[PDB]
RNA sequence: CGAUGUCGGCUCGUCGCAUCCUGGGGCUGAAGAAGGUCCCAAGGGUUGGGCUGUUCGCCCAUUAAAGCGGCACGCGAGCUG
RNA sequence: GAAUGCCGGCAUGAGUAACGAUAAAGAGGGUGAGAAUCCCUCUCGCCGUAAGCCCAAGGGUUCCUACGCAAUGGUCGUCAGCGUAGGGUUAGGCGGGACCUAAGGUGAAGCCGAAAGGCGUAGCCGAAGGGCAGCCGGUUAAUAUUCCGGCCCUUCCCGCAGGUGCGAUGGGGGGACGCUCUAGGCUAGGGGGACCGGAGCCAUGGACGAGCCCGGCCAGAAGCGCAGGGUGGGAGGUAGGCAAAUCCGCCUCCCAACAAGCUCUGCGUGGUGGGGAAGCCCGUACGGGUGACAACCCCCCGAAGCCAGGGAGCCAAGAAAAGCCUCUAAGCACAACCUGCGGGAACCCGUACCGCAAACCGACACAGGUGGGCGGGUGCAAGAGCACUCAGGCGCGCGGGAGAACCCUCGCCAAGGAACUCUGCAAGUUGGCCCCGUAACUUCGGGAGAAGGGGUGCUCCCUGGGGUGAUGAGCCCCGGGGAGCCGCAGUGAACAGGCUCUGGCGACUGUUUACCAAAAACACAGCUCUCUGCGAACUCGUAAGAGGAGGUAUAGGGAGCGACGCUUGCCCGGUGCCGGAAGGUCAAGGGGAGGGGUGCAAGCCCCGAACCGAAGCCCCGGUGAACGGCGGCCGUAACUAUAACGGUCCUAAGGUAGCGAAAUUCCUUGUCGGGUAAGUUCCGACCUGCACGAAAAGCGUAACGACCGGAGCGCUGUCUCGGCGAGGGACCCGGUGAAAUUGAACUGGCCGUGAAGAUGCGGCCUACCCGUGGCAGGACGAAAAGACCCCGUGGAGCUUUACUGCAGCC
RNA sequence: GAGCUAGCCCUGGCCAGGGUGAAGCUGGGGUGAGACCCAGUGGAGGCCCGAACCGGUGGGGGAUGCAAACCCCUCGGAUGA
RNA sequence: UGGUUCGUGGAGCCAUGGGGGAAUCUGGGCGGACCACCGCCUAAGGCUAAGUACUCCGGGUGACCGAUAGCGCACCAGUAC
RNA sequence: CGCGGGGUGGAGCAGCCUGGUAGCUCGUCGGGCUCAUAACCCGAAGGUCGUCGGUUCAAAUCCGGCCCCCGCAACCA
RNA sequence: CCGAGGGUAGGGCCCGUGACUGGGGCGAAGUCGUAACAAGGUAGCUGUACCGGAAGGUGCGGCUGGA
RNA sequence: GUGGGAGAGGGUGGUGGAAUUCCCGGAGUAGCGGUGAAAUGCGCAGAUACCGGGAGGAACGCCGAUGGCGAAGGCAGCCACCUGGUCCACCCGUGACGCUGAGGCGCGAAAGCGUGGGGAGCAAACCGGAUUAGAUACCCGGGUAGUCCACGCCCUAAACG
């Protein structure tokens, strides 16, 4: 069937990218939380040109 | 007149359509003057305000001309009656002598090629708009601003009027569409005539489709629903309400009156 | 009750006997034929359809007879639902 | 030592189940330490509106090559999408950005909010929508509309040359638009050819033949030619287009009424550039040479594509902004802009490869899901259908045998035809086309594919229309009549209704419990009540604000009923809502009669009665398509029987019509009648309606239903009542190799006993040790800390005239 | 967190081939003029048969599955809500 | 209405959102309703070290652990997944 | 089986809960109006209060046991 | 070829019969009421409409077969 | 044909006053309505009676007649428009063109039906209050369709002279 992973690039960095996460305090926070634990990865890599 | 169908399918055979010989031939609009892009939507800055909207036909906006005082004294000759998607009425497109060229909403008995006008001066005849002092007591009268200078607001409907009642210094009485009797400001301007398309009550929808085409959704009972949803909610196999009938939020839907009391409009109204 | 699947049907059965049939027998208000009733006897047999989910029962057409009950109202790690 | 404890390790089932589609394999030769599995060749099979080909998303080295096989591969592995390394992605024209605007987002102004923040006209961001200049070949092992070759374009910038008042983010025009049906001419694509080109080939009885087989094109500037789209030209007057305007708009006169003329596309042609089969020889994993100076011509079918803003009809009335044309304002007119020709300038990002899938989404080389374009040939009425097949791509990454039970999938049957079963569930009969011919009823459309019938191949003769062609041959579609031939059977294979009668419910097409319910449930047009005068009512939000609606009573919100026909009776006592400037009560406040506490007092400080005091409640009416409600007991007619009539008690009023053992009937298989040999169902009645009944609508209703009941016909393996055959498993051999379960085990029957159902206790009976295929009676077999039931002063969801608060309204 | 699912907004795309033949238009008839009736044309519809596509009706298989919703036969819709 | 031990209590003091609304030393607040007396302070403007809190960081010590412990990580861990 | 309502003149109903009196309508019987009947008018009659038991000074009335009558209930399995 | 007739299938008319049901008719002395005939004690009749145990009543309009 | 005449003949639009009912303002009390008699009902929440304003619908007093017109049904304030039938005179024109009339077609009071209006009065049904043995009637107080308009059906009658 129809899975509920349906990829798309766009979508993956308008809805967890950097600046959307800077946009809110809600957000801001993931970022500062995520820093202080040391992640390697602030916000999901999302790629291509 | 009203256009009606054989039944060679079920749902025609109930079916019926509007006539459209006062459509002149002018079925597509006129650019300049109009349209706007409509904004087709169901709701407010996130949420459905008002249930069961949405679907149905693209529109265009047709910007018609709601306050006739612009061009007073200047005459205009009705060049075409065409369809508007966006009101029961139809529309004349009428142009002014000046060049310019607004639509007006159009009149029960308004023909093609006709003199229109607005002011004081004004003969009074169907097209016309003047302030609502020196038309005559017991005209009827459309398209009736409610405050001077605000804009056409009352009996804009398809086949609407008002008649004027009477005077009160400053005031003239309405008796509107429905059966309301209103002081409205002698100042007001209001077009005389009655608004035309008036066998739009006889129309039959006819099946479900049609409804949607103009972007009605489906409506569905309280009683359709559960607990959560309606105080008509449950219970078991059909239930015949078990409470004073009601709204989903709770109020009641037969017979309480909801107009606020204290309205300073009040003064101003003697009707139902 | 940290689970003994619960009606009926189907399939496969097996057992009890307080025997429906057939075998033996006493009494009969048993002439004969056919019955009634009781005793001995379970070796085998104990039909096909209509209605009902039905068990049971009421019918239809037969038959030697169309027996009753136990087996977790026998049998769902066998089926049906 | 126990916690269905936690982490880790190793067992058991077990060499068991399985090895992921039943599209299918065989052989010969290579390579190798090692081949069913890799490379090659011959044969066989499968897809072919794909299982072929090209894009988009996603993926991110998987692409190419050399070297490798420990792991990854459900087996093997010399092979790989795997390991090591090295290569490989080339753009002014393709796509995206130095262009535009949509929803939406952001947001200077402004408004709002305890803070965080929320709204927000302008502007900005925002794309498969708009705008915009590259076509055909050739090359690499791997990129090419990117490199190269030919032909053709677009921008800027700087020049000269020639024109003109040039000139804005501003005015106007355009861009610019729906659905269905379509005309004319075109191309794509295809079929045919006795014509042209071509290696070749006479096979096995015949054929050297208009024999077989193969191929007969692609791009192409200007200029033409055929289609076709766009558009009227002047002169005045002007108050509108938020300054201006010669522009646009409006009024008035002339000339055209036409595509005549200008343009603008498409298509044919075109200078010229390229391509070019079969077969054969070769050594590649694969491609190369020759065939070739290849030929490159004529007919025919023909789009859904192009001309494109084409036309016709309809109602539900079908983006925006920029580019582009124009008009003028500031300004400038040694500027500038337009046109012609030259030279120069032309960046950033993407490009490999997978891509209906072993490379994407499903933990897997997963029988699943995934948007767009192409998708040939014959035959079948048509087609993207179906059977075979081009090109192209596969044989589904474990094999070999055997030929039991049993399972799955399939085929056939004597005789009977539903006796099967909850039920014809399943399976069968039916089946395409043409022609005859079709009932009740009906809303006059339908019912209708009703039902029931016949026809259907090939051959020859005669013959009617068109289409392309000149009015002709041919080529191509539709037809008619007449003789005859063959078989069991002519839509000879594949795709392709079984039919009727009669009830229930719902009018109808729709919708729904993603993953056990598709229905009689929801929706539906339509009907009625009800609120709403517009800063509307209502809804979201503390607000600002937004929806409603850029709508205005023929409109919008709420409620219920649910096409349509005939209809919707009585009760306002209670509850609701509606209407009532009286009255009663009623909080804060007003008011202070009177009293209290302190002071030597002036004073300061407390309570406090009349009386004035709102909505609300009480009170007075109205309102049932508002919440709802719509009786009991005795008697009576000249056969009995029954009760039109009567008495009496109560009510707010006492169930009308129309239905009625019903989706409602307990007693119940009621009682007759009908279907049957037989009928707890079904159908028609009766009415004793436990416990119908009129908008939680009443009784009907043509049509419609994968709904539900009853019946008959046809036909059958459903059954009497089974049998045989096929194939995939099962079984045996080689290869890989799980699982839940498991206190331990050396784990028999009976009759007893035991916590009351014993392999384990007693007595007796039986029984040598260990397996393999099978059947499931049992281990109160596995699986889930029972779902039911009860318990816990456990939890949630729901209701209301439970309590108490809150929003909201007054 | 609306990359599954539910609704709405913006912008594009898809629906082979067949049947049936509404209005309308034309001619004819009819009348004082009509309605109306015949043909022919015409191509309407939550119209019909049926691929794609979207569904999920009945039966069987699958049940440590190919699959944590699948497969096969059968079936509904298929210019529209 | 909040604060304080103060839950309306005899309920003051301190703070306040609403209404009323002064005085400048013979002026005002306070000492638990209120009043008298006797006393204490001097509102409606602001600043002010030190003693007090913490431990990302460096240093010392441990009747603290010793790789199922000790921080989640002694090991390239907030990693693989 | 459970629960709660009811048996009063011929008929239908009050009378109980706050014990002492049995009342209403109809019917019936005698008289009148009428030719006659009904209607109407004037008088009258009629009740072991379901039975058993006693509580009391005293029971239709209060409390028990039975007897018919009526309505409700009987759920989860 | 045709053809009596047989078979199949679907209709049209007619007759017989059917639980139950609608009204009709006739039947020496049953129940209920008083509609009409005298102004029949509400003048009657009427077409239609609703309502009512029954005759009937009422609404609307008409008639002289009444003043 | 020429020339005139009467008429509620028909259709559409417009308009006038009297009267009822409701609304508001005034003034004013203790009863009003209604019947054979009463009651229901309305009225101290300010009725009835009277005055002033407003709204709305329907019907047209006197003229009016025992009258006029129409084919019947039917037709009544006034105005204008559109239109039918009809009679008198003059004897001018055509010149037998005539009568009836199955069927057909058209009209057709009231009631009723469909769709949308409008709704003052009256008023089937219905609800009360009286009357009665009982009244689903006659009397009284309420009151919905309908009565009125538009369009479309219905085709009946003591449609009667
Ligand atoms: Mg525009
Ligand atoms: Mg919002
Ligand atoms: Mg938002
Ligand atoms: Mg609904
Ligand atoms: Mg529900
Ligand atoms: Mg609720
Ligand atoms: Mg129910
Ligand atoms: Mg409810
Ligand atoms: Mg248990
Ligand atoms: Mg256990
Ligand atoms: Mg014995
Ligand atoms: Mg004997
Ligand atoms: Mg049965
Ligand atoms: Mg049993
Ligand atoms: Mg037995
Ligand atoms: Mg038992
Ligand atoms: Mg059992
Ligand atoms: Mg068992
Ligand atoms: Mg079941
Ligand atoms: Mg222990
Ligand atoms: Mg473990
Ligand atoms: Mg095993
Ligand atoms: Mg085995
Ligand atoms: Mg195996
Ligand atoms: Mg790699
Ligand atoms: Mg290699
Ligand atoms: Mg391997
Ligand atoms: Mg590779
Ligand atoms: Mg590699
Ligand atoms: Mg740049
Ligand atoms: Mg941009
Ligand atoms: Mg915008
Ligand atoms: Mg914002
Ligand atoms: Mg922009
Ligand atoms: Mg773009
Ligand atoms: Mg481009
Ligand atoms: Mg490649
Ligand atoms: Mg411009
Ligand atoms: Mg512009
Ligand atoms: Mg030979
Ligand atoms: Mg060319
Ligand atoms: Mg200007
Ligand atoms: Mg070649
Ligand atoms: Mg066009
Ligand atoms: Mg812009
Ligand atoms: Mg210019
Ligand atoms: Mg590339
Ligand atoms: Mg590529
Ligand atoms: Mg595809
Ligand atoms: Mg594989
Ligand atoms: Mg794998
Ligand atoms: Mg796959
Ligand atoms: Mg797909
Ligand atoms: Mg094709
Ligand atoms: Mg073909
Ligand atoms: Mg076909
Ligand atoms: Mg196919
Ligand atoms: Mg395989
Ligand atoms: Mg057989
Ligand atoms: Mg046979
Ligand atoms: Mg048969
Ligand atoms: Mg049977
Ligand atoms: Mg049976
Ligand atoms: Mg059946
Ligand atoms: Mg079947
Ligand atoms: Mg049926
Ligand atoms: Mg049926
Ligand atoms: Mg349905
Ligand atoms: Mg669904
Ligand atoms: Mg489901
Ligand atoms: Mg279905
Ligand atoms: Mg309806
Ligand atoms: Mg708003
Ligand atoms: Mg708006
Ligand atoms: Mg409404
Ligand atoms: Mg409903
Ligand atoms: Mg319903
Ligand atoms: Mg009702
Ligand atoms: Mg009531
Ligand atoms: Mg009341
Ligand atoms: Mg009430
Ligand atoms: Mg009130
Ligand atoms: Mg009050
Ligand atoms: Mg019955
Ligand atoms: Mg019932
Ligand atoms: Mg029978
Ligand atoms: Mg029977
Ligand atoms: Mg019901
Ligand atoms: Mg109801
Ligand atoms: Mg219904
Ligand atoms: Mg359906
Ligand atoms: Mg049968
Ligand atoms: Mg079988
Ligand atoms: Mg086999
Ligand atoms: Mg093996
Ligand atoms: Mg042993
Ligand atoms: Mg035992
Ligand atoms: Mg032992
Ligand atoms: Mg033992
Ligand atoms: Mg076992
Ligand atoms: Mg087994
Ligand atoms: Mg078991
Ligand atoms: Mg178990
Ligand atoms: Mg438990
Ligand atoms: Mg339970
Ligand atoms: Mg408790
Ligand atoms: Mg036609
Ligand atoms: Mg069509
Ligand atoms: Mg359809
Ligand atoms: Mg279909
Ligand atoms: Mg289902
Ligand atoms: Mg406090
Ligand atoms: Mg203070
Ligand atoms: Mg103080
Ligand atoms: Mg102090
Ligand atoms: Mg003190
Ligand atoms: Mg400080
Ligand atoms: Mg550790
Ligand atoms: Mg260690
Ligand atoms: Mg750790
Ligand atoms: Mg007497
Ligand atoms: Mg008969
Ligand atoms: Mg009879
Ligand atoms: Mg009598
Ligand atoms: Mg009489
Ligand atoms: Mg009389
Ligand atoms: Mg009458
Ligand atoms: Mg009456
Ligand atoms: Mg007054
Ligand atoms: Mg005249
Ligand atoms: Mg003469
Ligand atoms: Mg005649
Ligand atoms: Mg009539
Ligand atoms: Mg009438
Ligand atoms: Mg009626
Ligand atoms: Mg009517
Ligand atoms: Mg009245
Ligand atoms: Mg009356
Ligand atoms: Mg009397």
């Amino acid at each position: 069937m129809k899975r509920t992973w349906q990829p798309n690039r766009r979508k993956r960095a308008k809805t967890h990218g950097f600046r959307a996460r800077m946009r809110t305090p809600g957000g801001r926070k993931v970022l500062k939380r995520r820093r202080q634990k040391g992640r390697w990865r602030l916000t999901p890599a999302v790629r291509k040109r | 007149a009203v256009k009606k169908f054989k039944p060679y399918t079920p749902s025609r055979r109930f079916m019926t359509v509007a006539d459209f010989s006062e459509i002149t031939k002018t079925e597509p609009e006129k650019s300049l003057v109009k349209p706007l892009k409509k904004t087709g939507g169901r709701n407010n800055q996130g949420r459905i305000t008002v249930r069961f909207r949405g679907g149905g036909h693209k529109r265009l906006y047709r910007i018609i001309d709601f306050k006739r005082w612009d061009k007073v004294g200047i005459p205009a000759k009705v060049a075409a009656i065409e369809y508007d998607p966006n009101r029961s009425a139809r529309i004349a497109l009428l142009h002014y002598v000046d060049g310019e060229k607004r639509y007006i909403i159009a009149p029960d008995g308004l023909q093609v090629g006709q003199q229109v006008v607005a002011g004081p001066d004004a003969p009074i005849q169907v097209g016309n708009a003047l302030p609502l002092r020196f038309i005559p007591v017991g005209t009827v009268v459309h398209a009736v601003e409610l405050e001077p200078k605000k804009g056409a607001k009352l009996a804009r409907a398809a086949g609407t009027s008002a008649q004027i009642q009477g005077r009160e210094g400053d005031y003239v009485i309405l008796r509107l569409p429905s059966g309301e009797l209103r002081k409205v400001h002698g100042e007001c301007y209001a077009t005389v005539g009655a608004v035309g398309n008036a066998d739009h009550k006889n129309i039959v929808l006819g099946k479900a489709g049609r409804s949607r085409w103009l972007g009605r959704r489906p409506h569905v009972r309280g009683a359709a629903m559960n607990p959560v949803d309606h105080p008509h909610g449950g219970g078991e196999g059909r239930a015949p309400r078990g409470r004073p009938p009601a709204s989903p939020w709770g109020w009641q839907t037969k017979g309480l009156k909801t107009r606020k009391r204290r309205k300073p409009s009040s003064r101003f109204i003697i009707a139902r």
